[PDB]
């Protein structure tokens, strides 16, 4: 047989019951964001990442604040500014299925 | 200990360079490619887990064909098969219908994420092979306006700028675009210009609010469609401003008039197509002068333009300022909303009326750039010509000249390639309705999750028991539970590849790790397939009378051992890395196939690189002349092709000019109404790629965005007794799905709309969008039909 597991179970034809909106979990790939992010502003007024995790929580690591040529700034390079194009935080919930990758991280 | 090899980014045509780590044939790390001119070193979310998009637990590693009584039928469960099982139903198939129908029976659906070598041997099995031209792709639903946009007003496809004129722009007009979440490689070289250079204006349209408005200087909410009246109104500010640029225009330019009530792509019994006058032929169009031109948009006016747009004046002249200041570079962006647009291939010729009313083109900064979605719906689709009209390098089957010249490099007999197109997207999706298309292969896409109206075309095509439809996919999809035969392929760097981005960046990787069980790529399955054909079961008589040395030959010998996609032996294939096609076939099949396609643009404006060049680099952009790529196009002294003293040939159009283009506002095919009153927009989140079949299994992306929801403004949520997160069904006239309502969310849509993403299999948006398309691309409209949202 063949099942698609990003679907579930319900024939293309028919509607499957939508699960719930699940919360945010609070508790080299870009870690992931281990809090909520709700409300957090993130724009060219005010950045509340920023806030936290300025080199002045973990601060940004240095190469946050270089430049296209690798040039050292003295504030968050501008190709960092938008945190979230890279961090995301993570849904309370289990992946729907397995995947077998491995993390460098652990084979060396 | 680990072996790091280059490979543009399997995902969005920004065409990211990433190195990957290989370690006992497992990829076990990607980075950004610090020496990749495109992204320096950055990558997005996506990009950063395409060490995990291999690895979902349900790969496929077999062919499965649906059984029944140890036979194939199909109502058959899905059963294990070997390779030579699954291609022997498949000959006893395509051979059934061919004798009995012809080769307009029989297609297939391919695909922007080909390989250029694939999607280069499928033209030829379809087009040379079969004598069918039912082949498209998915970027049929992407790009297909902008190819038409830029056949009409330059005579050659793709731009003209790079991603150089990012570090250049004085101002960046994104119509549509939402390149924060869609193209965040390139957004983050916009944000760079604008924070570093701060006299820079971001300017964003869009119908909804998105994360590009987290960067706007001028935010500007549309109402659908009206794009078109916006466009002429700029028009109109910058002749009634005395800003034209009348030099440019005078040497450079010419005006016609486009026909008008053009219809919307529907099937020919709809009310809409009999209302329609000019559906016959939607691209006519006539001469016209200047003159008649600036009168024609002079009735775009600001009380028009703004009552139809609603759109302050104020707003709409800031914006047309922009464009007007001859001092101001302007880079203009645009992607699925100027073309998936029922009239998005004016929407294209009108964003360049406002670049050649001033001059503002092909120098740096200065910039109507088209942004192309697919890793290579350029590279592959495009330039290759997947398309049910098309041959390489902008040729079209009706033109007898191009039909030569490929039957030349393809050694054919005259008049093998068929002359009429074919199927394109949404018929192919009609004509397997209708039981016109029998036998019909998809490879890598999900076009029953992608295109519009399911429930009407796509579902009950596949499943009509008149027709046996073959997926080729890395994972079990509901394109592959719709199927009859599913083949497992071999997916990004389990295979030596090429992709083209939307900067004409051609973009080698070699094979660096073996696909799991017995999945095999796409190029294998084509020329592998294309064995069990003789010459005298698919040309008609008179073509093999012309060239006898072909008979009793097969496919696999005329297109695929023909003296010159044969010509690279074994020797030339670099040892350091596998090469599992060029074991099975016996000869360096990648680089016949590329240099044997290469001669289709060499000499005629889209030269590639030799071969090895592009092993050797991290991309080149065409056309790549005496070894040296070209930045900007069409422009003296930047494109070797442009004729000394010039300044600017668009040597396309045969006296060198570019077309400024007068046409209207025409309405969408489908608005709200009483029963159906909010609009649905469709489109994509920035964790999750298309369909979902990858993202949607690499578990971070997953728990990044789990689900899709319909994103709604709080007071239509209010107005009808809805709150975040409680169910409702999307409906139209068409079909239904159920999802959560999003009233806090990155997208924050006007009164009377709602945005829904179509990346969760278990709420197929399009059951419920409209496949109409605008009538001279054939491109698909899923920006906009009519719906009611009623609770669960
Ligand atoms: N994250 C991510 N990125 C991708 C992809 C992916 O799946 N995920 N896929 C890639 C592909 S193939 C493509 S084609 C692109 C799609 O890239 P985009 O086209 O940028 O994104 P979508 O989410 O498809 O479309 C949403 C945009 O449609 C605009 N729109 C809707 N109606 C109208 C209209 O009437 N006029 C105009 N002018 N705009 C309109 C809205 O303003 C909205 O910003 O993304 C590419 N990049
Ligand atoms: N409602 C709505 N629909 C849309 C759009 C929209 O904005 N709204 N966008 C439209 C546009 S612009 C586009 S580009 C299309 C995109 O639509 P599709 O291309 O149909 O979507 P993908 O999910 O990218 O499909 C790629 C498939 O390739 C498979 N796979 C990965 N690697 C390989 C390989 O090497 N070989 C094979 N054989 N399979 C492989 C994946 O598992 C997946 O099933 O969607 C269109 N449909
Ligand atoms: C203080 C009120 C914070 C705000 C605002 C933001 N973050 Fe945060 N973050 C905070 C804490 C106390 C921690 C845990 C300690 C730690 O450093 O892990 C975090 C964690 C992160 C992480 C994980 C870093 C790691 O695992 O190595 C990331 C990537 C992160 N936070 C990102 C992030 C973003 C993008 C924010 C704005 C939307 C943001 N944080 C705000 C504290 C606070
Ligand atoms: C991609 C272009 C990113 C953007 C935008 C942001 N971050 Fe990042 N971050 C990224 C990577 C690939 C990594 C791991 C490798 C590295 O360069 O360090 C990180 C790491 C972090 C961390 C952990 C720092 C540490 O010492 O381990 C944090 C706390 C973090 N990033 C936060 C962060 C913030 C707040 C950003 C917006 C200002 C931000 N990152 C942007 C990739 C990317
Ligand atoms: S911007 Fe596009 S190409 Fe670059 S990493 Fe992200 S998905 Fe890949
Ligand atoms: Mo979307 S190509
Ligand atoms: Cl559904």
């Amino acid at each position: 047989g063949l099942v698609d597991a990003m679907r579930g179970p319900t024939a293309i034809a028919n509607e499957p019951r939508a699960p719930l909106l699940y919360p945010t979990e609070n508790k080299m790939q870009p870690p992931t964001i281990p809090h909520k992010i709700d409300g957090y502003q993130l724009d060219k007024d005010f950045n509340r990442c920023m806030f936290c995790h300025a080199r002045t929580a973990i601060p940004v690591s240095i190469t946050h604040y270089m430049d296209r040529d690798n040039n050292v700034l003295a504030d968050v390079s501008p190709r960092r500014y938008f945190c979230t194009q890279c961090h995301v935080p993570q849904a309370d919930t289990k992946p729907l299925i397995g995947n077998n990758f491995v993390d460098v991280d652990t084979i060396l | 200990k680990l072996k790091w090899s280059k490979a543009p980014c399997r995902f969005c045509g920004t065409g990211c360079g990433v190195t990957v780590a290989v370690k006992d044939n497992k990829v076990v790390a990607t980075q950004g490619d610090p020496q990749a001119e495109v992204n320096k070193g950055l990558n997005c979310v996506k990009g950063y887990f395409l060490s995990k998009i291999m690895y979902g637990q349900d790969r496929l590693t077999r062919p499965l064909m649906r059984m029944k009584n140890g036979k194939y039928d199909k109502n058959g469960d899905f059963a294990p098969v070997t390779w030579d099982q699954a291609f022997d139903e498949m000959e006893r198939q395509f051979k059934r219908v061919l004798k009995e129908k012809g080769p307009t029976a029989v297609g297939m659906f391919g695909s922007g994420q080909w390989t250029v070598w694939e999607g280069y041997a499928a033209a030829k099995l379809y087009k040379a092979g079969f004598r069918s031209n039912n082949i498209d792709p998915n970027a049929r639903h992407c790009m297909a306006s902008a190819a038409a946009g830029f056949m009409r007003t330059f005579g050659m496809d793709e731009p003209m700028g790079c991603y150089d004129d990012f570090e250049a722009a004085d101002a960046f007009v994104l119509w549509g675009s939402n390149m924060a979440e869609m193209h965040p490689i390139l957004w983050t070289r916009v944000t760079d210009r604008r924070l570093s250079h701060p006299k820079t204006r971001v300017v964003v349209l869009s119908t909804f609010t998105h994360r590009c408005f987290d960067l706007a200087d001028i935010g500007i909410i549309f109402k659908p469609q009206t794009d078109l009246a916006m466009l002429n109104y700029i028009a109109n500010y910058i002749i009634r401003n005395n800003k034209v640029n009348k030099d440019f225009v005078n040497k450079h330019t010419v005006f016609k008039e486009g026909v008008t009530d053009i219809g919307y792509g529907l099937r020919p019994d709809h009310p809409l197509q009999k209302a329609a006058k000019n559906a016959s032929d939607p691209g006519a169009a006539k001469v016209i002068t200047f003159d008649e031109f600036a009168k024609f948009v002079s009735k775009y006016d600001a009380d028009y333009v703004s009552k139809l747009s609603a759109v302050p004046k104020a707003k709409l002249d800031q914006l047309a300022e922009l464009y007007a200041d001859p001092n101001i570079k302007v880079m203009s962006l645009w992607t699925m909303g100027f073309n998936q647009h029922t009239r998005g291939t004016w929407a294209n010729n009108m964003v360049y009326n406002l670049h050649l009313l001033t001059g503002k083109i092909a120098t740096p900064g200065n910039s109507p750039f088209s942004l192309t979605g697919q890793p290579s719906a350029c590279g592959t689709a495009r330039e290759v010509g997947t398309f049910s009209h098309r041959l390489p390098a902008d040729m079209v089957v009706t033109n007898p000249k191009h039909r030569e010249e490929a039957e030349r490099i393809w050694k054919l007999p005259p008049g093998t390639i068929p002359d009429k197109p074919g199927y394109d997207a949404v018929l192919q999706n009609r004509m397997l309705k209708d039981g016109k298309l029998n036998a019909y292969w998809v490879q890598v896409n999900n076009n029953m999750q992608a295109a519009a109206n399911l429930m009407e075309e796509g579902l009950p095509g596949y499943r009509n028991p008149a027709n046996f439809i073959v997926v080729s996919d890395a994972y079990p999809t509901v394109t592959a539970l719709a199927a009859d035969l599913v083949l497992p392929s071999a997916m990004w760097v389990e295979k030596e590849g090429a992709y083209g981005n939307a900067e004409r960046r051609t973009q080698f990787w070699h094979q660096l790790v073996d696909a799991p069980g017995e999945a095999r790529s796409d190029l294998w399955q084509l020329v592998e397939f294309a064995k069990r054909f003789k010459v005298e079961e698919v040309w008609p008589p008179e073509l093999i009378a012309k060239k006898p040395e072909y008979k009793g030959k097969t496919l696999y010998d005329v297109l695929y051992r023909n003296g010159q996609v044969d010509k690279f032996p074994l020797k030339d294939v670099n040892a350091e890395y596998h090469n599992a096609e060029a074991k099975a076939f016996g000869f360096y099949l990648q680089k016949g196939l590329f240099e044997e396609y290469a001669t289709f643009g060499r000499g005629h404006g889209h030269d590639l690189a030799p071969f090895d060049a592009y092993h050797e680099a991290r991309g080149l952009r065409w056309p790549v002349v005496n070894g040296k790529e070209t930045r900007w196009r069409y422009r003296e002294g930047s494109d070797p092709y442009v004729k000394a003293g010039t300044g600017f040939q668009f040597y396309g159009n045969p006296d060198g000019k570019a077309v400024i283009f007068a046409l209207p506002y025409e309405p969408p095919a489908e608005s709200p109404d009483k029963e159906y009153p909010y609009w649905l927009v469709t489109g994509r989140v920035l964790e999750h790629w298309h369909s979902g079949s990858m993202t949607r299994r690499v578990p971070e992306l997953y728990r990044s965005f789990p689900n899709a929801v319909v994103f709604m403004h709080p007071e239509d949520a209010k107005a009808l007794g809805l709150r975040r997160g409680v169910e409702v069904e999307v409906v139209s006239r068409r079909g239904r799905m159920r999802s959560r309502i999003e009233t806090r969310g990155r997208d924050a849509p006007p009164r009377g709309l709602v945005f829904v993403p179509w990346f969760d299999a278990s709420q197929l948006i399009n059951k419920v969008t409209l496949d109409a398309t605008c009538p001279i691309s054939l491109q698909t409209d899923f920006k906009k039909c009519a719906v009611k949202i009623v609770k669960v």
